[PDB]
């Protein structure tokens, strides 16, 4: 039977996000010189003469 | 070449100019005279008049 009061609900969710699909449309990254371009070393990449 | 030493590695901005660090790597006396004169070529200032 459609018993009325024994069957509704209260759906609890909450009231606004803001979905952001891509993450790294944010950020603006660079570049140094690439002379001065640096290994895992301190010393630089195509250093010699 | 002449004396069959390895060729130098001589990176980009080393404080030492590459006569002033191939005085130390020669082992000839004849050329290691004329290169200890280019790395102590100077002027002289004196005043005059």
């Amino acid at each position: 039977q459609f018993d009325f009061r024994a069957s509704m609900h209260m759906l609890t969710s909450n009231l606004t996000f803001t979905v952001y699909s891509d993450l790294l449309a944010f950020v603006s990254a660079d570049t140094v010189e690439p002379i001065n371009a640096v290994a895992f070393d301190n010393m630089r990449i195509m250093n010699e003469l | 070449p002449a004396f069959g030493m390895q060729r130098m590695h001589y990176r980009n901005g080393d404080p030492q100019t590459p006569f002033q660090i191939a005085e130390q790597q020669i082992q000839n006396f004849q050329v290691a005279n004329w290169l200890h004169f280019v790395n102590n070529n100077q002027f002289r200032q004196v005043v005059i008049d």
